[PDB]
């Protein structure tokens, strides 16, 4: 108590921020593989340095980066199947994380 | 705008011998260079913007 | 408080928050490049989770990844005038950066 | 007595001062060594004489050789990858004296 | 509150220059100044403390010195940041002793 | 509802955590701290459970641990974080024994 439970709360803001770095090196995964994919297997145009240039957020930025992905891996039917539309302008989110989980499988069957 | 310039600028090169061989030969071939590797060719292509 | 104060202090805090997303966003990015870096360029006996094992702080690990990597591609002569000094034990920020960049490039030109 | 230990004082901070002076004059012998890469790597366009008949400070100049030693030696993916950004127009101080000094260590390993 | 946090900065200061000084000082002049039996004896820790720096002028700052720099030969009345410069002279010899 | 059923969780959770002292006190310690014995005795659920805790550190924790984790070396008044701290060290010790 007293003393010792300040000191305990104040563990309790390390507890916080432990919880933040997880959440930060979750993003780092997600994120990371998304600019993998996006480097290896785009063009230099989509570079994220010219696209926030041009004045792109950074989420913009992913979320084209896994579009064209999608279009360039996974197949025309597929998209149409998994994202019941073709278009896949307005589809960014968790079907979105699907296409490219679908795209990933595609480049490591082709390779 | 500036690199669909320069990919114009590669294309009018290439359509200018692609025109002469067809002339010349009666058949004229341009590759269209995307991010990918020699191997790769020989897969399809579904939706890409050209190198 | 009137209603130019109430727009500037909205937009203030828009763009500090901005601007927060985006440094996790940079920090995610870094976490990528200490991963690629340590599985490509440097040994098992490296990763991350034996290091954690050992009980070193990520920031630990970020910076021994670093310096393993630049005396691994950087030469001494280069590290000497770069550092001003022959010893990165105690080099690690913004000259960390230079010598980290200065072997990323060293590996490029290698291939 | 309190007199003369406040004196003391005085002249300890005058002594401090005097170490103050010292080191602007080793900011003024890098000046100079600056002036000396400047006329050993970059064009005669650059010098000093123009430059100030073109009406610039001689910080101004001092700055100009150096993003133009910077381009010149240190290649752009180290000079992206150190200033975090390409553009070098912005990042005049610690940050360019870095750069500075990772140009001097390319000519000393290009000789 | 940070006015009390830097009181608590300069207390933790002076409890170090006072760590430094016991340290060297029941290594260097005797027992008989240690801190119990001066508070036994009745004085109050500035005074201990002060008299402790003296006793160190004494032993390690040599009297032209004392009646020169500090212009007294007596360190008795001389207390100030003059006994700092005598310290510190102090603190000079033993290094080089 | 959703409130009680909160309550209830919790309460679920600390009898778990009874449950679990329990069982290793009494394989560990002794059996005259038996809950049977000591509601006899006339204690308390939670005066019974503490009290357990403290036997379970002054067994596993060795009395320097104590001293050093609780700060003071009578483990009779240091219960709340502290207690947990050192319940949580007895844990250690008797998976490391």
């Amino acid at each position: 108590l007293s003393i010792n439970e300040r000191i305990t709360k104040e563990l309790a803001e390390v507890e916080e921020r432990e919880r933040i770095e997880k959440q930060l090196l979750l993003e780092a995964e997600r994120i990371n593989e998304i600019d993998t994919l996006a480097k290896a297997h785009l063009s230099n145009h989509f570079n994220k340095e010219v696209l926030l240039a041009k004045g792109y957020t950074l989420k913009d930025i992913m979320q084209a980066q896994r579009r064209e992905l999608v279009r360039k891996f996974v197949p025309i039917e597929q998209i149409k199947a998994i994202a019941k539309v073709s278009d896949i302008s307005h589809i960014d989110g968790e079907i979105l994380e699907q296409l490219v989980s679908l795209a990933k499988v595609n480049i490591k069957l082709r390779k | 705008e500036v690199e669909l310039a320069r990919l114009k600028v590669q294309l009018k090169n290439a359509l200018l011998n692609c025109i002469i061989s067809y002339r010349f030969h009666g058949i004229g071939y341009v590759l269209v260079k995307t991010k990918d590797t020699l191997i790769d060719l020989e897969q399809p292509v579904n939706i890409e913007l050209p190198i």
